[PDB]
């Protein structure tokens, strides 16, 4: 086990780049609570990982950080905030600093980064307005989480504007509302019906907000369109294992029938 | 144990044959593999290989995926070893990156073909070579040692050859003179703006990219006395001390 | 001014607490002395009986040489109770807590009632202190012997400081009443009454002895057993004076036994004689003035620190040998006489004695050098060097505190075999000034080594060893057969220390020819016989001289001193020296014109390439270019004096053949912007210095070579050129675009990106524009540090062949070489190739890392190194590692003048690589002071260590390459190698892959492809390492202690995989091994895992 700073250096001499170590070496003075000899340790320990290894600066960055909103304090965080957005990437220092400040349960930074970091890497992908959205929607901002539509579709050009739809109905079909997010499921299903992923995962996530009428109403619904072998095997069978999971007769009618017609 | 040929994320362990050393009589050097993807030109339809034999260069791989092919019916459409980094000397590059143009993963060799019906059946090719080898070890698929590691790296004592030399920098500077003398007539002709904005320029400056570069690396008189409020604070100063 | 007294009260901690082992032993002696008080006296009884009385019993009498016939002992053989005092050591309160031992002082001086006013002659006063002393040891033994404390005690009759005419009585304690846990050896010693006679006995021109030869020694022994208190009242009344003289004395004490001077004689042979109260005494003696008008060297004003600055610099200014020495009386000013006594010397006229006449005169020579040495390092308000000056013991070593050794072995037989055996003298006039046979073998050996050298060494030093004071209770004399002889020395040190501009020239001059034979020449000619004579020279002079045949393995000092030897103290004697020859055939011997008879500060090579290149020099400056030369600059290791091959022509096989040569044109602002296009413009530049080359001299031929020493450019060639004197060169072009480029690729590089681009820039700046500062100063400084050339290739062919050339760089040790040159203290610059290399691989066994720098400035003896730049040298080396932990991955730290950033030549090289030489310094030093030096013990220091440590290979090329590389092979003839020497050059210039190695670079290869997995070893001197026919190489490497066992898979590992789990892998170790011999596949032959 390790216990003096000479066996420390000799894990560190011994195994140069293993973020486990790397850790272990940090979490002994963030232990012992000599967590500013612990930020100049780390002074040392980010000029001393090799600079090959993303995955691993990925991880000595984000456990500085991890100090830095643990213990420290706005004025030094926004320090290495701009240090760790000038030496790797703003993005996941980003994505990395929006769930350590809820983790750290900080929202007068949180939601204002949530604002900015959205407006920053949000007209070339999704993820960072959804989190906020589902952020939202968590701490009971339902209606301030469904206004964001006009937002992402503003952000980003015109290629994702499925998706931003699309993610916006997962999390309102996560803990939303789920007429609602079929309100926002019809401008999917009334842009795209040749996108046959949409169609099979919003009955799936009707499945799992479980409105069982409308359920055996929607896999009744779809099915009056051009079904190809594939996906009638894949509607078919997420209905019928699903029963077996006043309709299985009828749908094992439906087995056969639309062999047919 | 060789039964063991899969791991968990998708690796296809691919063992090969040695040669003969005069006093080693055993010769496993293994390979992974996987299936990946993005849509820029290249990394579609595209693998990873992982440990790799020295100097893997394009024609052993051309002979070797021809094998497999007149071997168990595979397609493949072969063109180029990419990424091929073995020894680590083309990772930064200082030409990129102080140039004016010609501008812009460890012992992985990457490699993508034309068709994803071939690679697929290559795929399944090889996962079954995995599981071939991992039954028989003596009736194997294979890469023979084939040696052009031999034509390149046990002659480079050799004078490179002159007229070709030559001719290589000789074209080389014919491009270059006329890219740079394109640029700076393309810097110090005229540049206005979108709307009326003529741009400064130097006497005899040579790129954009240069002007850009150096507006990026650059990134008194008070008076202690004549005014009234200044005979305030001095007033105050002369009574104070 | 303030923290070497920090240091020095350091020192005082180290050395006090003295209470618990004086008080119980002041107890102890107090018991003896009661027990001395109860014995009683004994009175007059015949000598001639008490031989039969003393005869059947333990104690047969001890005595000075010779034993006292009857024939004329009438003296009064008394015995009184004498005088006792508690005196010197333990009394003025200089005690070190040494291992070995400290001394005491217990003074017994004679009672006044057993003399005469004529008893100081023809020493039966001494042959009654012999007898005395015999009775007081049967006295004493019986005593103790019923009181019964013999369980622990031993006594002996040792000597007083070495000398026969005094023994004494010490005691030895081993294992409630027991001492053994410290310091040994409490001796009682008598001594004689305090004034007896006038002056004149008392003065150094005295014998009484018959048929005047003076005895100087014997008048001063005498006199140094009577008034040593005199002494002690004038120290006992400085003491009450002030007080720093008991810290001055134990600092005296302390740098003495580091240097080896201990007070017991360099009469007899052995370097001492002076010591720790003759520092006293010369102290007081300088407080009542020292100047020649009494002017005071020495005030209390200032404490021990200026004391002793002030105490070294009299005795460094001021002669005591030949010139002047110091006047002082006890009852009293203290002057500077003029003249010298060829002999150290100062006068005390109040006792009329020569108190530095127990030391000889070489011996008071080194000791004024120690003093001016040690005075050079003192002064300097430069840098700190206390431990460099005190806390190392030079005396450990004899060719490491000197330069090189000789062991005559003389095997004289008897006494009387004398006259056969040996070819010196024996005199009544000899045995009158001389103790002993070793005695005037010493004297008349160090004279003629005076007269034989002269101006050919620095300093000679004699001392003959298997000499001991140690002789029983029941013997009468040193017993001993001392292999050959029973005189009390086995062999004869003969320890020479060099002026090294002087050694291998190959004549000697004595005094010209006048028609009237003078004595001069006349003695010249006695001295060297039927060899010398008188020639002409160049000038035309007729002068007296002799021819010294010199040989490569043979220094002709040794020739010198073998005809010194053999011609004048014996006939058939023989000389041990053979570490010499030893190493020098591990020095590779180049293919040249009578190359055996030249020496090894030979560097006609050197200058044979040097004329080569400065012919190429005229014509490559006399020919037109579009842009002309600005300068080129040789930058080679032949340039500065270092390759492994003395260059010879022709020699393709040493890989450091082409020597390169940097060359820049003038700085035209037309250049090309990128990099890849400047370094493919000088290529064109290159292109075309070889096309015009082949077009008007044909006779240079030449060709093209890419380079990739420097990291990720791939275009950069250097253009390689043949010679027809029989040379091969590098050019590399150098512009003022190059340097300005790597920085901006710097500052636009990506910032997780920057240091290796720092690295590279590093690797430039180290290759093209420091090192030809480096080779300049160096090679400057070559020709004022002779034994440079011959120390550094000693120490590179040590270190190919402990394999460490494929990580470290030949400029870092030149580097780690040139330390023990431009900083030797506390030691001389080495006058030879073995006290050289010993230097080196003390120092480098000593040295640390994590708290030691290596600053040094390359200068000329007697443009350095301030305090402002050592200061900013070592802050940044200071602020280097603390950011740098422990030495993860920069080990040493080699700073000069012309790289105060210290981190140039120490990048690249692994942890494992430079703590394996740190620990081969530190086995070879235990070697060292273990197993002493031996042939066995050199072969040992160049064994291989080859370890097992996981892979050998072994590789032979389809050739073997020494007659090709131009090292001959110690061959009977020189055809032999001649007509397989390559003297023409290859046609098809493709052919230098198989007339040349590709171990070294395949071996870069496949290191940094297993940059993180194996660190990988070549020898990189083939055959110069690889046996005689030159053809054995290997292969090996160490594992990292990461791959100790199956590690969990990943895709960063980048190593050699074999899941043997699902999870975990490990190398396929004989895959990879059987892939480094397919590459070498007709360059390998055996292999051998672990």
């Amino acid at each position: 086990a390790p216990e003096s700073v000479a066996d420390f250096e000799r894990l560190l001499i011994g195994n140069p780049n293993s973020s486990v170590v790397w850790m272990n070496y940090m979490a002994f003075q963030l232990q012992l609570s000599e967590i500013e000899k612990a930020r100049e340790l780390a002074e040392r320990a980010l000029k001393t990982i090799n600079f090959r290894e993303e995955a691993e600066k990925l991880n000595i960055w984000i456990a500085m950080l991890n100090l830095e909103n643990t213990f420290g304090t706005e004025e030094t965080l926004e320090e290495v905030f701009s240090r760790a957005c000038q030496y790797m990437d703003s993005y996941t220092i980003h994505t990395k600093l929006l769930g350590i400040y809820e983790i750290s349960e900080k929202f007068d930074k949180a939601a204002e980064l949530f604002k900015a970091t959205a407006k920053k890497f949000g007209g070339e992908k999704v993820s960072i307005w959804v989190s906020w959205g589902d952020f939202l929607i968590s701490h009971n901002e339902e209606q301030e989480a469904r206004t964001i539509l006009g937002n992402a579709l503003k952000a980003l050009p015109k290629r994702n504007h499925i998706e931003v739809v699309r993610k916006f109905a997962q999390l309102e079909f996560a803990k939303g509302d789920p007429e609602r997010g079929r309100s926002l499921f019809e401008g999917l299903v009334a842009d795209a019906p040749k996108r046959i992923d949409l169609w099979n995962v919003y009955v799936d996530q009707e499945v799992k907000a479980k409105d069982k009428k409308k359920v055996e109403d929607l896999f009744e619904r779809i099915i009056t369109k051009k079904i190809t072998r594939k996906q009638a095997k894949f509607f078919f069978n997420k209905w019928l294992q699903f029963e077996e999971s006043k309709t299985i007769e009828y749908v094992k009618a439906k087995a056969t029938e639309y062999v047919a017609s | 144990i060789e039964d063991i040929s899969a791991m968990k994320n998708g690796f296809i362990v691919v063992p090969f044959k040695l040669p003969d050393h005069k006093a080693l009589p055993a010769s496993l050097h293994f390979m992974f593999a996987k299936r990946h993807q993005s849509s820029n030109s290249n990394e579609s339809d595209c693998l990873f290989l992982v440990n790799l034999p020295l100097l893997s260069n394009i024609e052993h791989m051309k002979k070797f995926v021809g094998q497999l092919c007149g071997k168990y019916d595979t397609v493949s459409h072969v063109e180029e070893l990419l990424y091929n980094d073995e020894f680590g000397l083309h990772e930064v590059d200082l030409s990129a990156l102080t140039s004016d143009l010609m501008s812009s993963p460890r012992n992985t060799a990457l490699l993508k073909f034309v068709d994803a019906a071939s690679i697929n059946n290559c795929w399944n090719a090889l996962k079954k070579y995995s599981n071939l080898h991992a039954k028989h070890p003596n009736e194997l698929f294979e890469w023979t040692y084939t040696t052009p590691s031999f034509t390149t790296f046990v002659n480079f004592y050799k004078p490179l050859d002159i007229d070709y030399l030559k001719e290589d920098i000789h074209t080389h500077m014919a491009i270059f003179e006329q890219r740079e003398a394109q640029a700076q007539e393309d810097v110090q002709s005229s540049i206005v703006d979108e709307d009326g904005f003529t741009l400064v320029v130097g006497k005899n400056t040579k790129s954009l990219n240069s002007i850009r570069k150096k507006i990026l690396n650059k990134n008194k008189k008070a008076k202690k006395d004549f005014y009234r409020f200044q005979v305030r604070e001095r007033k105050k100063q002369e009574i104070n001390q | 001014s303030n923290i070497f007294k920090l240091q020095i009260d350091e020192l005082l901690e180290q050395v006090k607490l003295k209470q618990k082992h004086v008080l119980k032993v002041e107890k102890f002696l107090h018991k003896l002395y009661d027990i001395l008080q109860e014995i009683p006296d004994w009175e007059e009884k015949s000598l001639a009986e008490v031989d039969s009385f003393f005869k059947n019993k333990i104690v047969s009498v001890p005595f000075v040489d010779p034993k006292p016939i009857p024939q004329n002992t009438n003296y009064k053989f008394n015995y009184k109770k004498p005088d006792i005092s508690l005196i010197g050591s333990f009394a003025l309160k200089a005690g070190i807590y040494q291992p070995n031992g400290s001394s005491i002082d217990t003074l017994l001086t004679m009672p006044k009632e057993l003399f005469e006013k004529k008893d100081f002659l023809n020493f039966r006063c001494l042959h009654k202190r012999s007898v005395y002393l015999a009775y007081l040891t049967h006295h004493l033994l019986i005593l103790l012997k019923k009181d019964k404390l013999d369980s622990f005690l031993q006594l002996e009759y040792s000597y007083f400081d070495n000398d026969p005419l005094l023994p004494i009585l010490r005691i030895s304690c081993s294992k409630d009443y027991n001492f053994y846990k410290t310091r040994f050896s409490i001796n009682l010693l008598i001594g004689f009454p305090y004034k007896v006679f006038e002056p004149k006995k008392l003065l150094p021109n005295r014998n009484c002895i018959r048929i005047l030869p003076a005895t100087p020694l014997y008048n001063f022994s005498v006199l140094s057993s009577s008034t040593h208190e005199n002494y002690l009242k004038y120290l006992y009344k400085t003491k009450k004076q002030t007080e720093s003289f008991v810290e001055a004395t134990v600092l005296g004490r302390l740098w003495l036994q580091q240097r080896g001077f201990s007070s017991n004689m360099s009469h007899s042979g052995s370097l001492g004689g002076f010591g720790t109260f003759e520092f006293t005494i010369l102290m007081a003696a300088l407080l009542n003035g020292g100047g020649i008008n009494s002017n005071k060297i020495l005030l209390h004003g200032f404490s021990s620190y200026q004391l002793f600055k002030g105490v070294i610099k009299y005795l460094a200014t001021m002669d005591l040998c030949h010139d002047g020495h110091l006047q002082f009386h006890s009852n009293p000013a203290s002057k500077y006489i003029d003249e010298g006594f060829q002999t150290p010397t100062l006068f005390d006229k109040s006792t009329k004695v020569n108190i530095l006449t127990k030391m000889t005169v070489s011996s008071y020579q080194i000791l004024k050098e120690y003093a001016g040495e040690t005075l050079r390092m003192l002064n300097n308000v430069v840098q700190d060097q206390f431990s460099n000056i005190f806390l190392t013991n030079i005396s450990r070593f004899d060719n490491l505190k000197y330069d090189l050794c000789y062991d005559v072995q003389l095997p004289l037989g008897k006494y009387n075999n004398l006259e056969t055996s040996l070819a010196a003298t024996f005199g009544s006039m000899e045995r009158v000034k001389f103790i002993t046979l070793e005695n005037f073998l010493a004297h008349k050996i160090t004279n003629v080594a005076r007269y034989a050298l002269g101006d050919r060494i620095k300093y000679i030093q004699i001392e003959m060893v298997g000499q001991k004071s140690d002789f029983p209770i029941t013997k009468r004399k040193v017993y001993s057969n001392t292999g050959g002889n029973h005189f009390n020395f086995d062999f004869v040190r003969v320890k020479l220390i060099v002026n090294p501009s002087e050694c291998d020239k190959l004549v000697t001059k004595g005094p010209a020819h006048s028609e009237t034979m003078s004595t001069e020449a006349a003695v010249f000619k006695n001295f060297w016989g039927i060899k010398s004579s008188l020639r002409r020279f160049k000038d035309g002079s007729i002068t007296h001289c002799c021819v010294w045949s010199t040989s490569s393995s043979e220094p002709i000092i040794s020739s010198i001193v073998n005809f010194a030897l053999q011609k004048h103290v014996s006939k058939k004697a023989q000389i041990s020296n053979e570490t010499i020859k030893k190493f020098h055939n591990f020095l590779p011997l180049p293919n040249l014109p009578s190359s055996a008879k030249t020496s090894v500060l030979n560097l006609s090579s050197f200058f044979n390439l040097k004329k080569s290149f400065d012919d190429l020099y005229k014509i490559i400056f006399q020919m037109k270019l579009p842009l002309s030369v600005k300068s080129i600059l040789p930058v080679g290791s032949a340039f500065r004096y270092t390759s492994l091959c003395q260059p010879v022509p022709f020699a393709y096989s040493d890989p450091d053949f082409f020597q390169d040569v940097i060359l820049e044109f003038e700085t035209s602002p037309k250049w090309p912007d990128e990099i890849t296009s400047l370094e493919k413009a000088k290529t064109a530049f290159l292109l075309k210095i070889q096309e015009e080359l082949s077009a008007n001299s044909s006779t240079y031929r030449s060709f093209f070579s890419r380079d990739e020493s420097i990291p990720y450019n791939l275009e950069i060639v250097t253009l390689n050129i043949l010679t027809p004197e029989g040379y091969g060169f590098k050019f590399r072009v150098l512009t003022e675009r190059d340097e300005i480029l790597y920085l901006r690729a710097i500052a636009n590089a990506r910032n997780e990106l920057k240091p290796e681009l720092e690295a590279t820039f590093l690797k430039f700046t180290a290759k093209y524009l420091a090192s030809v500062r480096h080779t300049r100063t160096l090679e400057n400084i070559s020709h004022s540090y002779q034994f440079y050339s011959p120390v550094v290739r000693l120490f590179k062919r040590w270190l190919d062949t402990h394999l460490l050339l494929g990580h470290i760089t030949d400029e870092l040790a030149e580097l780690i070489a040139i330390k023990p040159f431009v900083d030797p203290a506390p030691y001389f610059i080495p006058g030879s190739l073995e006290n050289g290399f010993l230097k080196v691989l003390k120092f480098i066994s000593q040295w640390n890392w994590k708290d030691d720098p290596l600053i040094l400035d390359l200068v000329k003896p007697e443009e350095r190194l301030t305090l402002a730049q050592y200061k900013g040298i070592q802050m940044n080396f200071t602020n280097l590692r603390n950011s740098d932990p422990n030495g993860t991955h920069l080990q040493f730290f080699v700073a000069s003048k012309n790289d105060p950033s210290g981190i140039l030549y120490s990048s690249g090289i692994p942890l494992p690589i430079a703590t394996r030489l740190t620990a081969l310094a530190k086995v070879a030093v235990n070697l060292l002071q273990t197993h002493g030096l031996n042939q066995q013990t050199i072969n040992l220091l160049f064994t291989p260590g080859l370890k097992d440590y996981d892979f050998v290979v072994d590789l032979r090329t389809p050739i073997g390459l020494k007659s090709s590389c131009g090292i001959l092979s110690a061959t009977e003839f020189k055809n032999i190698t001649n007509d397989q020497a390559p003297s023409n050059f290859p046609e098809n210039l493709n052919d230098l892959s198989e007339k040349m190695d590709p171990t070294y670079q395949l071996v870069k290869y496949l290191n940094l492809k297993y940059k993180n997995s194996l660190i990988l070893s070549s020898r990189k001197y083939i055959g110069v390492n690889g046996g005689e026919k030159g053809d054995k190489n290997v292969i090996t490497g160490l594992i990292k202690p990461l791959f100790k066992g199956a590690h969990k898979f990943r895709v960063n590992l980048d190593c050699n995989v074999k899941p043997v789990d699902d999870e975990n892998v490990i190398l396929n170790k004989e895959a990879i091994f059987h892939e480094i011999a397919a590459f070498g596949n007709d360059m390998v032959i055996n292999f051998e895992t672990d």
